Formats: structure tokens, C-alpha cells, sequence
């Protein structure tokens, strides 16, 4: 639940991407018969459902400040990693804690009786 | 879906008088709100977005206010060009719903 | 009034190669479309042309002389060159250094350095 | 760095003290790092303005960021500036960078000047968006495609053919610097404000045609404002 | 490149004279043209702007005209002061080219 | 700037259906992915739909019953929507006008038209 | 991307609905993303039937990853090939790049053509396999090892002394070129079908 | 790869089969591998000592490992050394390699010798420290800072600009290389042992004072034993 940016948002997200879903030959597989490099984007335009772009944009806008801090801290040069690392912490702070039912941790179903 | 409501039905004000008109949405939506207005026969023309905001070319005595289920908008000392009907309009994706809508009398 | 200058190589060996430069003291050459340029008076002879520059970083040849012609600059310090391979005595001439006089419209260059001349030996 | 997760239909900072299990982290594939156009913040696109959102400044080294895919850019720009002594200026782009994949107006800019700074780097920190690399330093060559980026929790020859308006620089790095758009050999148009690249691309109506099209060896340099053409108004 | 002839290559001249001097091009000039005037020892000072203008700082004894491939020069009321080499160039098209020049010898 | 050019209102004989169209009068709309919204009888607005301006995808008010055919044409400068089995107490001006979602863009349609049924 | 669990002595996709813990993945050094040699499939050997198997594409940049060692090669490959005009063909390997430390017959090839496209490309998509690297396209120089990567869950100076056969080529790109062996600094020997390795070596019983 | 935890006021191996949870790692920044300063182990720091201290040889390619932050080194050594043809020898560092950020002391040698090897390679298997990156080779230019490195699981302006030290090397990479302190283009001193950084900045009591200063159209160079300073005793 957070605030939307107060820059104007442009709900029209026309959009790129490099996903590709599925492989119907395997020619598109081999780089031999591969697509020029460009032809791995595709392509589609987001709506702004439920707000959430006016929120992304902020999102990103405190994510300048949090993301360079620690871009700062790095010694890589291209940090071609992080959110792996955040999955990793997210793991981290869901697991090794005391967890039997009380706690709240596990997804703990309902007992059998 | 979102619903929404505007009050008072109409407001009647002397020219230079400030008025205000409020209304509500269902549901807190985090202030993706807008207002309109239009002249009797004319295209309703967006007066303010994201709750506390105002399009550009809007004459200062408008004031965009509050968030969610509750918000208002206020004008200054109120002139003759700006009587006419007002919406509401929630921009938390789709439907855009509108209020109910109110529109200003002449002392 | 721009105190166009000349400055180049001495005497040179024919077969040789030469370097000739000029400067614009008097003018920042800042101004977008500044064209400059190079022409020659062999023994007396009319205008002829050598080559243009722009600051807008444009260069022009006499194309017969455009095979052993160069054109070099170094605008920090308001500088323009030219090289020319394989000079020989053919290549003796009175040189001028131009500028755009009129500057803007229909050329009009016009405007002239302080001339200068080489010879072979 | 928090990150938005999306949920209830709305965005949420991940940085809370429950990992609450409402949403399940199933695979790899719900973490994004998108890309976002700086332009959709209703950002200025003019060219003077693009030059005034960038430092300019000698400084730490540039890095750059893995980022997520994200939306298509209206104006993003080519830089081929140079320091005043024909000295290169903003490193080369490093290899396998290209320009962002989708800006559909690529402005691109040539000429001299000063051209302050080693990394220039943007005045907001905004990222260049460099194909899929984040930077914080302005690259040769490649398009610049300024933006930002947010990390969130989830639960056709135009796409690379569009590409409009290329200008001559006058100095470079300050405010003083001024940018000259060329077509068909002439050098016109300040870029002053207010032009959209389509603004520019309509004016392709002078060429041969309304105006202009010169009767001499080559350019005249008519100013931006017939009234905008500046036509005969070179100087 | 393209043909420049001029003429008369030389004229007698005497104070007072109205000199006419002229310059032909093998291509279509369209005015693009411009007039020098030349004393050894000297650059050749312009003399003629846009086929018709005298140069600012130019006696306004100095006329020219024309369109197309013909240009002239003339002088008005001559001086002694007036002998010089004459050229001219175009500028409508490039390479440079020039006149083949003419000199005036009073006597 | 964007105008939403239409015809004129008119009359149509019950069980009508129109195809309503508007042209924009400039290059902005290709990416604005145009609202439709309508005030019946002068009352206060309705949300309609919306269509994308690259696909022509559509969305419209579920309580916008019977919906309207909605298409697009970028090659025209033109959007469409297309009334149905229309009755007199459908009478409402009809706008192509665009509700942004926010201010950095929008577009309006000032043409007035309504269609009426007798 | 299917990984393959060794369990109950068959290879098993790790795309399933249930990471049973009969097998557990006590660590990360149970990850392995071993390669395989290409001719281990019964793939041919024959030089030209290299060529024939490589794309010769200008194209897309090219790509290493990171695997897991593998079977020993036959047969392997280093390239100096140049076009007509003697520009480098192929990128030089990288940094870092080293040939397959197993192959027993690296093979050599030499000489100019017009060497079709940029990056080559596998036209089976296999991976050059380069030590620790496997790549989309042909480095110059180092032993380039055809094979594809598998990965499973798991539960002596003669090693890289052999190497046999070096050749100049007329022409590039195609398969019309010509693959001759050299000798004594002689240039003979076609290579076009069903030599071994081994049946060219016995050929030195002329020198 | 062995970690300590601590815990109980003492560090302990990571290296167990079994993980007990008295201590968490709740967060990946409890995990330190903190680099440390070779010669708080008592190392000696004499500059032939350091030459002592290196493998010169050609070998198997370098490596360099990401660490962390950790204690100042108080010496620390730049290298200029070439090969007696004047060919470059040691590999120069990687881009983005500065020298390390607390050296107190750095040394820095410069002159020829066989230099042997293209990778040196640190006896006691230590690592260069290079800022960020601990090193098992040599690099040339910056500040070398010797360490190890020990991986952790955890529960002004003198700063950088303190460094004294420069001196000419006769040979290179072997135990009858020489090394001589060089102040006011005078080379003098072979260092003997035992000199503190601060000793050797003792002798710059001579600088345009007490003694020394050559007379001539350059340096003479004393030998170092007045009688340390070797004054007149340049042969
Ligand atoms: C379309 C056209 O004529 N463009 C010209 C180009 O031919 C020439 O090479 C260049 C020199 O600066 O000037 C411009
Ligand atoms: C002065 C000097 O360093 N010379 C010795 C040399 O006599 C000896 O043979 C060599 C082998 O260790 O080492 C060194
Ligand atoms: C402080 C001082 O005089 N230092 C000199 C320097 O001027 C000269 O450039 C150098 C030549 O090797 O020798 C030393």
C-alpha cells in the first residue's frame, strides 16, 4: 500500500521485452537460425490496472536513491546480480528461525483432527 | 466496481465567494482521483488528477484535496467562468467511475 | 575585423610534403557555419581555389589538388591547416588564408588572411 | 534496497519485519528489476534540457546495472561530441553495450565544444538505459535512453526503424551549448523549446520545397523561432 | 571547374571614365556571385555581393549586375585610384571558381 | 494538439446501430490508447471502454450493457465505437474524449454530438 | 531449463511437481552442468564434415557459459583462417579461453577463403567447448571441442600429448573448400572422406 | 572453505556436519570475508624481505577474489620493475584496481633486473591486497598491501595520505638485488634491515640540512652502514 508518484505518469506502457514464450522450431533455438538480435524483443502495452504504474514510477524514483547507494558499495563493475541475492535473504529471514506452530513462520496448515 | 458520490447537489455562490464540493469513493484508492468541469453544453475538461493536483492552465483558486474514500475540491473566490457542472473520477485502472456530479448556482 | 594569421612550412625539396596553417586572432570561430577556407595566386595568377572548412565540421578540396591535399584543424586554439603530399614547383604560389566576409548569405569568402607564399628548392 | 511487492492490487515495500506468505515466492521469475522511461515522469525532452539534466563532472568510476525489460522510449539520444582540440569525450561504449531496443526517436548529436567531465553523469542519478545495462555514465555511440529502475515482487520494421532528428553542437557541457538540426546537407534550427522531434519533422516540408534549399555552395544557418524557418534569416 | 571568362581583359582608362567590366559563367550563377578587387602586394578586396550590392566600405563609385551567367562591374566616375586587377567568383555551385581577371591601364 | 473530430448529431430509427468514429488532429494520439465515456440525458458521466491505439485490444464498463463495437484505425488518425439496438431513451452525447489516467496526457473530444432515436 | 536427477538408476527431469527428498541436495557441489562431446553420438569426423557443420553466419554477439568438465574428445579443432584480402576471420578467443584440455586430435586449420559470417554459429546449436567455457561461436587460434551441456543433480602426460593433423584450406566458409594436410612442409592430402586421425598419420610412412 | 562464527566471545570453523541454531543468519550481511594485513603477523617488512617473500615465477594464470573491508596496513609496496632489456615485467593491474585504501607506508621501487617470472606468486599463498581485490599476483603500479583473507559469520586526510618511501632496485627478483632510497634526486642507502619507514624518514634530516646534498651535476650514492648516512662514502 504506497503512495503514487507525484511526477505525471504515463499509464501507457508501451513495452519491450525479451521473453519469448515456448520455441516452435528449433531452428529459433539453434543462434545459427537464430532471429536477428533485435527479433528477441517483443512487444505489448501495459494499462495502468489498479494503479500500480503511477506507483511503479515511484517505486523506481526511491529506487534511484537505494539502488546507486549500493551500486556505490559494489566492486563489480556491470553488478549483473541482486535480486537473486534478494531471494536469498528473502530465504534468510523464512528460514533457521525457531518454527514449530507459534511462531509465525512455515505456512503452518490447519491441525488434523 | 468502485462507487462514487458527489455533494451538495449544486452550490449556489455570489461571484468571489470560495466554494467547496466534496466527495467519496467505495474504497481507499490511494488517491487516484480526478475532477472536471464544463460549461452547460460544453466537453468536461480535466481540472484536477491524482487527488491534490491541478492541470496546468488551471487558475490557482482551485485546491485538489484528500485521498482515498474522501476528497474535495475547494475554489477561491469563485468568478463567472467557472460555473458549471463538476466530477469526480477514479483512476485505479478500470471502470473509470465518476461521482454523482454537482453543479454551481449564481447568487 | 578579424586578424586572420598566416603561418606554414619554409622551403621545402620538390617530391617534398608541406604543412600550411592560419589562425583567426581576432575571432573565436564559434559561430556555427564559420567557413573558412584556402586559394592560391601562382605567379600572379587569379583565385584559385584550395580548399574549405566549417565549423560545423565540413571540409571541401580543389578535387585536382584534392589526391595530395588534407585538410586539419585545432579550434581550441583557432587553428586551420592544410598538408600537401609530393609539393613540388608546381605548388609555388601566393596562399591567403579566408573567412566569410558577408558570413551567412551567398558565401560571399571573401575575407582575407595576411597571405603567405611557398617555394622549392 | 526494498523492493514493491504486488499485492491486495497495489504495491507494497518488501523491507517489513513478516515475510508474510500470502505471496509465494515460487520461482526466480516473480523478482524484477524493469526499467522505466524517465521521459513517462513528464520529463522535459528538450534537447537543451537533456544537456542540462547531465553533471558533466570528472569523478568515481561509471558503473553499470542488470535490468528488467520495460517500456519503449519516445526520445533518447547518439553522441558523437568531441573536446574543442578534436579530443574524444565520454568513453566509448564498452563492449556488448547497444542502444536501448525500443526508443522510437533516437536523437543524435556531433561537433565540439569544452564537453566537461570524464562520466558527465545525470544531475537526478537517472540511470541511462543502455539495451538491458543501467548506467550511470553516459556512453559514445549508444543511445542514452535516460530512466530509472524498481525492483518489484510478482505474484513492426518501426519497432527499430523509427528514429528522428540529428544536430551539429556549439560548445559543449554548458549552458552556453547549442545544438543545430541538419537535413539534406543544411544546418538549421537552434532547438531553442517546445520542439518535438515531429515539430522538427514536419519542417522536412522546406526541403527543396518551402523555403530554404539553397542556391549556393552549400548551408546557410537559419535560426528556430517562415517565422520559424527564420527563412533569409541566417544572418 | 565550370568555365569563368571575364572581359575586356584590359581597358585604357581616364578620370571620369565609366569603366564596365563583366563575367560569364558556363553554369546558371542564379546571382551566387561575387566581384574582388586586386592591387599587388594586396588581397583582392570584395567588391560586389549577391551579383548587385557594393560591398560595405566599397566606393560607391563600384555598380554590378546580372542574373543567371552574366554579372557585371562598373565604375562610376573612375579615379585614378581605381586601376586594379578584377576578378570574380561563383557560389552557386563548387569547386571554386573564378574569373580569368582584367586590369585597367590608364593613359 | 489532439481534437476528436465527428459529424453532427442525428437522429436514427429505433434499433439503430451507428458507428461512431473520431479522427484526431494530430500524431499524440497514436499512443494514447483512447477512452470512451458518455452522459446520457446529460447526467453525469459513464465510463465506456477504452481502445488500444497500436492493437485496437478494447476494454468497456461491464454495466455498459450490450457494449459497442470498438475498433481503430492509426493509418486514418481514427477510432471507432458503434452504438446498438438503439432506442430514444438511449439519447446521450457520446465522447471519444480521453480520461487519462493521469495528467501527462489526455485528449478531449469537444464535437457535442448525440444520437437520438424516433 | 530441465535438469536431470540421478535416482534409481535413471536420469529423472527436475521439472516435476515434487522435490521428493529420496535424493537430497545436502550442497551445491551436487550441481553439475557436465559437458559431452558432440562425437559421441556417432557424429562424423571428417574435416569437411566440420565445415558442415558449422554455420558461417554473420550475426548476434557471441556467448560462453560457465559447465562442468566432460568426456575426453578425438577430435578437435583450431582455426587461422583469414578472408582473401588477409582480414582476421573468427574473434581471437578472449581472455580467459583456453582449448579443451582432452581432445587426442586437435585438428589445425590455416589458409584463406572468404570465411563466411562473423560469429559462425553450430548449425546443431552444439556448444564449442573451450576448457571450462562453452561457447555459440568459433574462437580463433584455441581447440574448439564440439559438444552440449548436460546438467544433473548428482546424488598421464599422454592425456593432452596426443593431437594429430594439421591442414590449409583453400577457400572458407563453404563446403566446397579444400582441407590439405601438411607435411614436411609439403601441402597434400584432401582430407574429403573417411580418414581417421590415424589413417592420416600412418601417411608419413612416404616422408 | 573453512568461516568463522562467533560466538561465546570466540571465533569458530564453519566446517561441521552440523549446524546449530543458537547462531542465525538471518541476513546475507552476516557473511564477512575480511581481508588482513600480512604483517600483523609479525611479517617483517624490510623490502628484501618482501623480495623474500615471492615466488618470480612464470606459471599458471592469476586470480584475484572480491573482500572485505578490514584492518590498515601500515606497509604496503608500488611496483615500476622491468626485465634488463627494459621489457615490462609483472602483469600491470586490472582496470579499476587503486592501491590498497589504508596504506600507511607504500614502498615503491623502480631500476631493472632479471625480474624473473611473469607472475611472481606470494610464498605464503598471501594475497595481494588491491583495494577491493585480494590478489595471487603482482600487479604493477598500485599498492600491493600483503595479507590473508578470512571469511566471518557475524551475530583524517593521513588516512590516505600517509606513505613514505620511494627507492632505485639493482637486479631483480633475487637475494643479491639491492635496494636504495631516493629523496631530492639524491639515491642513497641500500636499506640494510630493520629500517622503519620512520627511519628512513629520519634520514631525511640530511635534506637540504645535515650533510649530504651533492655538489655535482647529480647524485652520488652513499652506502649505508654520519656513519649510517655514510657521508662520503659513495665508493
Ligand atoms: C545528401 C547530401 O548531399 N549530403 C551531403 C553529403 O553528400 C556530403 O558528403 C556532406 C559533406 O559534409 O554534406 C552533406
Ligand atoms: C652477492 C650475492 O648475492 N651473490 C650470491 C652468489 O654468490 C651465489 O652463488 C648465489 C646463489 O645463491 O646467490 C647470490
Ligand atoms: C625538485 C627538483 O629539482 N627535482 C628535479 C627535477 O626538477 C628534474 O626534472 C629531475 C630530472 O631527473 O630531477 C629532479
Amino acid at each position: 500500500a504506497i503512495v503514487n508518484a507525484q511526477p505525471k505518469c504515463n499509464p501507457n506502457l508501451h513495452y519491450w521485452t525479451t521473453q519469448d514464450e515456448g520455441a516452435a522450431i528449433g531452428l529459433a533455438w539453434i543462434p545459427y537460425f537464430g532471429p536477428a538480435a533485435e527479433g528477441i524483443y517483443t512487444e505489448g502495452l501495459m494499462h495502468n490496472q489498479d494503479g500500480l504504474i503511477c506507483g511503479l514510477r515511484q517505486l523506481a524514483n526511491e529506487t534511484t536513491q537505494a539502488l546507486q547507494l549500493f551500486l556505490r558499495a559494489t566492486t563489480e563493475l556491470r553488478t549483473f546480480s541482486i535480486l537473486n541475492r534478494k531471494a536469498i535473504d528473502f530465504l534468510l529471514q523464512r528460514w533457521g528461525g525457531t518454527c514449530h506452530i507459534l511462531g509465525p513462520d512455515c505456512c503452518i496448515e490447519p491441525h488434523d483432527w | 466496481d468502485i462507487q462514487m458520490t458527489q455533494s451538495p447537489a449544486s452550490l449556489s455562490a455570489s461571484v468571489g465567494e470560495t466554494v467547496t464540493i466534496t466527495c467519496r469513493a467505495s474504497e481507499n484508492i490511494y488517491s487516484y482521483l480526478a475532477w472536471y468541469q464544463q460549461k452547460q453544453g460544453k466537453s468536461p475538461q480535466l481540472l484536477v488528477y491524482n487527488a491534490k493536483t491541478l492541470i496546468e492552465g488551471v487558475p490557482s483558486r482551485f485546491s485538489g484535496s484528500g485521498s482515498g474514500t474522501q476528497f474535495s475540491l475547494k475554489i477561491n473566490s469563485l468568478q463567472p467562468e467557472d460555473f458549471g457542472s463538476y466530477f469526480c473520477q477514479h483512476h485505479f485502472g478500470t471502470p473509470f467511475t465518476f461521482g454523482s456530479g454537482t453543479e454551481l448556482e449564481i447568487k | 575585423d578579424v586578424k586572420l594569421l598566416e603561418s606554414g612550412g619554409g622551403l621545402v625539396q620538390p617530391g617534398g610534403s608541406l604543412k600550411l596553417s592560419c589562425a583567426a586572432s581576432g575571432f573565436s570561430l564559434s559561430t556555427s557555419g564559420v567557413g573558412v577556407g584556402w586559394f592560391r595566386q601562382p605567379s600572379g595568377k587569379g583565385l584559385e581555389w584550395l580548399a574549405l572548412i566549417w565549423w560545423d565540421d565540413d571540409k571541401y578540396y580543389n578535387p585536382s589538388l584534392k589526391s595530395q591535399l588534407s585538410i586539419s584543424k585545432d579550434f581550441s586554439r583557432n587553428q586551420v591547416f592544410l598538408k600537401i603530399s609530393n609539393v613540388d614547383i608546381a605548388d609555388t604560389a601566393t596562399y591567403y588564408c579566408a573567412r566569410r566576409d558577408p558570413f551567412g548569405y551567398d558565401n560571399a569568402m571573401g575575407y582575407w588572411g595576411q597571405g603567405t607564399s611557398v617555394t622549392v628548392s | 534496497i526494498p523492493l514493491g511487492v504486488i499485492h491486495n492490487s497495489t504495491l507494497q515495500v518488501s523491507d517489513v519485519d513478516k515475510l508474510v506468505c500470502r505471496d509465494k515466492l515460487s520461482s526466480t521469475n516473480q523478482l524484477r528489476s524493469v526499467g522505466l522511461n524517465l521521459e513517462g515522469n513528464g520529463v522535459a525532452t528538450d534537447v537543451p534540457s537533456a544537456t542540462k539534466r547531465w553533471g558533466f563532472r570528472s569523478g568515481v568510476p561509471p558503473k553499470v546495472v542488470n535490468y528488467e525489460a520495460g517500456e519503449w522510449a519516445e526520445n533518447c539520444y547518439n553522441l558523437e561530441i568531441k573536446k574543442p582540440d578534436g579530443s574524444e569525450c565520454l568513453p566509448a561504449a564498452p563492449d556488448g553495450i547497444r542502444g536501448f531496443p525500443r526508443c522510437r526517436y533516437v536523437h543524435k548529436v556531433s561537433g565540439t565544444g569544452p564537453c566537461a567531465g570524464d562520466f558527465a553523469f545525470h544531475k537526478e542519478g537517472a540511470f541511462f538505459l543502455y539495451d538491458r545495462l543501467a548506467s550511470t555514465v553516459i556512453y559514445r555511440g549508444t543511445t542514452f535512453a535516460e530512466g530509472v529502475v524498481a525492483f518489484l515482487i510478482l505474484p513492426p520494421s518501426s519497432g527499430y526503424y523509427s528514429t528522428t532528428i540529428r544536430y551539429q553542437a556549439t560548445g559543449f557541457g554548458t549552458n552556453e551549448t547549442e545544438y543545430l538540426f541538419e537535413v539534406d546537407n543544411l544546418t538549421y534550427v537552434q532547438l531553442e523549446s517546445r520542439f518535438t522531434p515531429q515539430f522538427l519533422l514536419q519542417l522536412n516540408e522546406t526541403i527543396y520545397t518551402s523555403g530554404k534549399r539553397s542556391n549556393t555552395t552549400g548551408k546557410l544557418i537559419w535560426k528556430v523561432n517562415r517565422k520559424i524557418r527564420s527563412e533569409e534569416l541566417s544572418f | 571547374d565550370i568555365v569563368m571568362t571575364q572581359s575586356p581583359l584590359s581597358l585604357s582608362t581616364s578620370v571620369g571614365d565609366r569603366v564596365s567590366l563583366t563575367c560569364k559563367a558556363s553554369q546558371n550563377v542564379g546571382t551566387a556571385v561575387a566581384w574582388y578587387q586586386q592591387k599587388p602586394g594586396q588581397s583582392p578586396k570584395l567588391l560586389i555581393y549577391s551579383a548587385s550590392n557594393r560591398y560595405t566600405g566599397v566606393p560607391d563609385r563600384f555598380t554590378g549586375s546580372g542574373s543567371g551567367t552574366d554579372f557585371t562591374l562598373t565604375i562610376s566616375n573612375m579615379q585614378s585610384e581605381d586601376l586594379a586587377d578584377y576578378f570574380c567568383q561563383q557560389y552557386s555551385s563548387y569547386p571554386l571558381t573564378f574569373g580569368a581577371g582584367t586590369k585597367l591601364e590608364l593613359r | 494538439e489532439v481534437q476528436l473530430q465527428e459529424s453532427g448529431p442525428e437522429l436514427e430509427m429505433p434499433g439503430a446501430s451507428v458507428k461512431i468514429s473520431c479522427k484526431a488532429s494530430g500524431s499524440s494520439f497514436t499512443g494514447f490508447s483512447m477512452n470512451w465515456v458518455k452522459q446520457s440525458n446529460g447526467k453525469s458521466l459513464e465510463w465506456i471502454g477504452n481502445i488500444d491505439t497500436y492493437y485496437g485490444g478494447t476494454t468497456y464498463n461491464q454495466k455498459f450493457k450490450g457494449k459497442a463495437t470498438l475498433t481503430v484505425d492509426k493509418s486514418s488518425s481514427t477510432a471507432y465505437m458503434q452504438l446498438k439496438s438503439l432506442t430514444s431513451e438511449d439519447s446521450a452525447v457520446y465522447y471519444c474524449a480521453r480520461s487519462a489516467y493521469y495528467g501527462s496526457t489526455f485528449a478531449y473530444w469537444g464535437q457535442g454530438t448525440l444520437v437520438t432515436v424516433s
